[PDB]
RNA sequence: GGGCGGCAUAUCUGUUACACGACAACGCAGGUGUCCUAAGGCGAGCUCAGUGGGAACAGAUCUCACGUAGAACACAAGCGUAAAAGCUUGCUUGAUUAACGAUUUCCAGUACGAAUCGAGACUGCGAAAGCAAGGCCAGCGAUCCUUUGCGAAGAAUA
RNA sequence: GAGUACGACCACACUUGAGUGAAAACACCAUAUCCCGUCCGAUUUGUGAAGUUAAGCACUCACAGGCUCAGUUAGUACUGAGGUCAGUGAUGACUCGGGAACCCUGAGUGCCGUACUCC
RNA sequence: AUGAUUAGAGGCGACCUAUUCUCAAACUUUAAAUGUGCAAACAAACCGGCCUUAGCCAAC
């Protein structure tokens, strides 16, 4: 009647560490790192996007046997250095993070000033140029375990990188403003989401009352300059991509020795024997 | 009675205890090029491009590489002669062979010794055989004999 | 600690009618009118619908269960509680709950089941980094009975 | 012995079978001449058999917890599989064509059946990397004869 | 001395009970006009920052269960080569070589990369 | 673990909990001895220029 006998643990096989922790999809990882054998291990890169509760992380990663190697990273908590200092999670923040990552990567590789990308965000789909005139840098999108739905911040980061200048293959089936029944993309809604018009409308509605937007209302942020702030942030990111925020006591508990543990057990058994 | 493709493979195409699962990422990232030595070991969890049971455990030479497959040349004795068979398998059923690890180490050591001699460095000392004679100074000496207790402790009842 | 306060997670209303047809449709309409949301039909296990159920949570659920307690006279047996930390009870003649009887649908019974819990139960139901909740953080039968006594009237004791 | 009986007459799984491969008996225990527009292809979301505590009729359904597969994959058996290869659902026709490419099994290194790695066309699903030219592995057929499909209309002073 | 993201090996990393947690993170958390999806904003999606270490997470402990490496079992079981060997036989020992397994008993309870950040 | 199989004990007639006696060509965690594939520098392998490619890679 007890299922967890000794035989259960004798015959139990554990899963991979990251599968137990619940952070890696290994089927997807195998298919993403798979490459044609005739290429003999040519470099291949994935742009990995991870959205936490209060920040979003975008990385350019190449796989390796010893361990993955990170080429360039960008975080949303550096946007205040480039301008906007509120939200840091919405769609506009995602777009800014993607653009910053693309600019940093191109500058690091030295191919910058040859692939300037798109200057002004129009929210329109343009097919990426790939082998399948010098070709752009290419990476494939990695969303992990996030559910892919229309109008998602992972795809916002994707659009940011594409407008920055990287060549990430995609279709406009998941951008904000795509009508499935009509198979068309409306650029107006996409631009509004990229520049945070919905955030401004919500802020105005909340301010027209009598917790939400607490720090927003505490600051003097008026819901009529967010688009200008985001445009200035785009300009600053484009101008100076390599910028960031301005700049061992021990606590570990020592583990007992085996001899000490045995001595403690012997003392305890002597104590109970005496008490008996 | 029956002579099918996978007859008599109940224990051959099976996973070891507590070692089930699909191939890992190290297999996917391994590079194979024409002219390498590989071992053909079937992975029972793939079931695609599996070699025939005869070739399980043989070592050969790669002669062709495709997007997902490898071509290997394997010796097979038939009657009075040896045939060179060409088999096509998926990349998950092969692994790099270490059959020349000792020979490659031998060549590298010779090159290092040659460089040191030309540079006039100090060569390492030569090992001596253990099969030579010498004086033995014993530390503990015991008498070897059969005792009465040896026989009494051989009747478990 | 404020985070350990016990709150009502959800309330499930179930009506197992049997067969399939006019009675099932009428029961579904009655349940929809009572719960102010669309119910869901459940089939057997062998493919015919046999029951209609609905789940309610939030302010609507808190406002509800008051009629159930009033019908039950705010009294329940001890064995109605469960080791998990949830409980429930049956009810007959929903006209007692006061749904303004109409000749189109007759009288129907129902079963209410209320499930309680604390904050932080999400870690056992999220997709990413899914884990298990702590045994101390779990809800005990004694704690559930104490909560029921503190928020409502008393409970009788029995064996079966 | 032959006859009567039975197929050991083409063929699949476990064992006989002696830790590469090969190996007989009218040896043992069992299968095959079918079935499927979905039970094929792909994406996504879920977790099965069972057990325990609870909820009117109710001694069918609802809820929580445990649950390494003890379920399921058309059929015999073996192997394999858990954010799947199982269940549900959405869209589809890679079950098409495929320049006489190469190879495995039987083996005389002949054919047939089955299978593996490919190049070209047009596609399906998917954000994408990718996956798919049936349902992995049994389910099938020479000469002669009969019968069907492609050598569309247009243009060359050849 | 720590944290987060991506990882390789895939229990010395698992399972059950307890205790502790500086900073910054991570996380619980608040909410539903818009993007999106459900019987249910539960899951998922969008928008935030009033609270908390209660839970997840990390570390430590248990004459804990498993797991890993050794010893013993034991030159025992078994086995390649040999005899005009013993024995009615079953079988056995001997000669030149190879050589296990369970129980039982000791020790241990992850390690190694890339990038960014906090003491 | 799967499939057989004798008895007693504790919790509590039944069941669970550890045991206990005996086993499997179509049962197995572990696992020999005899085997079996490859390699052991002369059309090869090793170390630094150059030429070509309509191959790979953002490029070299
Ligand atoms: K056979
Ligand atoms: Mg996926
Ligand atoms: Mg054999
Ligand atoms: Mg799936
Ligand atoms: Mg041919
Ligand atoms: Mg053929
Ligand atoms: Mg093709
Ligand atoms: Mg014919
Ligand atoms: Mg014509
Ligand atoms: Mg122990």
């Amino acid at each position: 009647k007890v299922v967890k006998n000794k035989a259960y643990f004798k015959r139990f096989q554990v899963k991979y560490r990251r599968r137990r922790e619940g952070k890696t999809d290994y089927h997807a990882r195998r298919q993403m790192v798979l490459q044609d054998k005739t290429k003999f291990g040519s470099p291949k890169y994935r742009l990995v996007v991870r959205i936490t509760n209060k920040d979003i992380i975008a990385q350019i990663v190449q796989a390796k046997i010893v361990g993955d190697e990170v080429v360039m990273a960008a975080y949303a908590h550096e946007l205040p250095a480039f301008g906007i200092e509120h939200g840091l999670t919405n769609y506009a923040a995602a777009y800014a993070t993607g653009l910053l990552l693309a600019r940093r990567t191109l500058a690091k590789l030295g191919i910058a000033d040859k692939f300037q990308g798109a200057k002004e965000a129009d929210g329109s789909y343009s097919a990426v140029r790939t082998k399948k005139e010098r070709f752009p840098f290419k990476a494939i999108l990695d969303v992990g375990l996030a559910r892919t739905t229309t109008g998602a911040r992972v795809f916002g980061v994707l659009k940011g990188a594409v407008d920055g200048g990287m060549a990430v293959p995609h279709r406009p089936n998941r951008f904000p403003g795509y009508n499935k029944e009509k198979s068309s993309l409306d650029a107006k809604v996409h631009r509004d989401r990229i520049f945070g018009k919905h955030v401004a409308d919500y802020l105005k509605q909340v301010k027209e009352e009598a917790v939400q937007f607490s720090k927003y209302m505490a600051a003097k942020v008026l819901p009529e300059s967010i688009e200008g702030m985001y445009k200035k942030a785009h300009a600053a990111i484009r101008a100076d991509p390599s910028k960031s925020l301005p700049k061992h006591k021990s606590y570990k508990t020592k583990k007992l020795s085996g001899a000490e543990k045995r001595a403690a057990a012997k003392a305890k058994v002597a104590a109970i024997r005496e008490r008996l | 009675h029956s002579y099918g493709y996978k007859s008599g493979t109940r224990h051959l195409f099976a996973k070891k205890f507590r070692k089930h699962g699909v191939p890992s990422v190290s297999t996917i990232l391994t590079n194979i090029k024409v002219g390498d030595y590989v071992d053909v070991v079937a992975d029972s969890a793939v079931r695609e491009g599996m070699p025939h049971k005869y070739y399980h455990g043989r070592t050969g030479i790669v002669w062709n590489v495709t997007p997902r497959g490898v071509g290997v040349i394997i010796n097979k004795p038939v009657r009075t002669r040896t045939l060179r068979k060409r088999i096509c398998v998926r990349f998950e059923h092969v692994r790099k062979s270490r059959c020349q690890e000792a020979f490659k180490a031998k060549e590298h050591q010779f090159q290092a010794y040659l460089a040191a001699k030309k540079a006039g460095k100090a060569l390492p000392p030569l090992q001596k055989s253990s099969r030579l004679g010498g004086i033995v100074r014993p530390k503990n000496v015991e008498v070897l004999a059969r005792r009465v207790a040896d026989y009494e402790a051989m009747v478990p009842y | 600690n404020p985070m350990r306060e016990i709150v009502v997670k959800k309330l499930c209303i179930n009506i197992c009618v049997g067969e399939s047809g006019d009675r099932l449709t009428r029961a579904s309409k009655v349940l929809e009118q009572l719960c102010e949301q669309t119910p869901v039909l459940s089939r057997a296990r062998r493919n015919e619908k046999i029951a209609v159920h609905c789940t309610v949570r939030g302010k609507k659920a808190e406002e509800l269960l008051e009629k159930g307690l009033k019908v039950k006279e705010f009294e329940l047996k001890s064995y109605n509680f469960a080791d998990t930390g949830s409980f429930g009870f049956g009810i007959d003649e929903h006209i007692d709950l006061g749904i303004k009887y109409d000749p189109s649908t007759g009288i129907y019974g129902m079963d209410f089941y209320v499930v309680l819990g604390r904050r932080g139960e999400r870690v056992a139901h999220r997709k990413r980094k899914c884990s298990r909740v702590g045994h101390s953080h779990h809800v005990t039968k004694e704690e559930a009975m104490k909560w029921f006594e503190k928020v409502h009237d008393g409970i009788i004791f029995q064996a079966k």
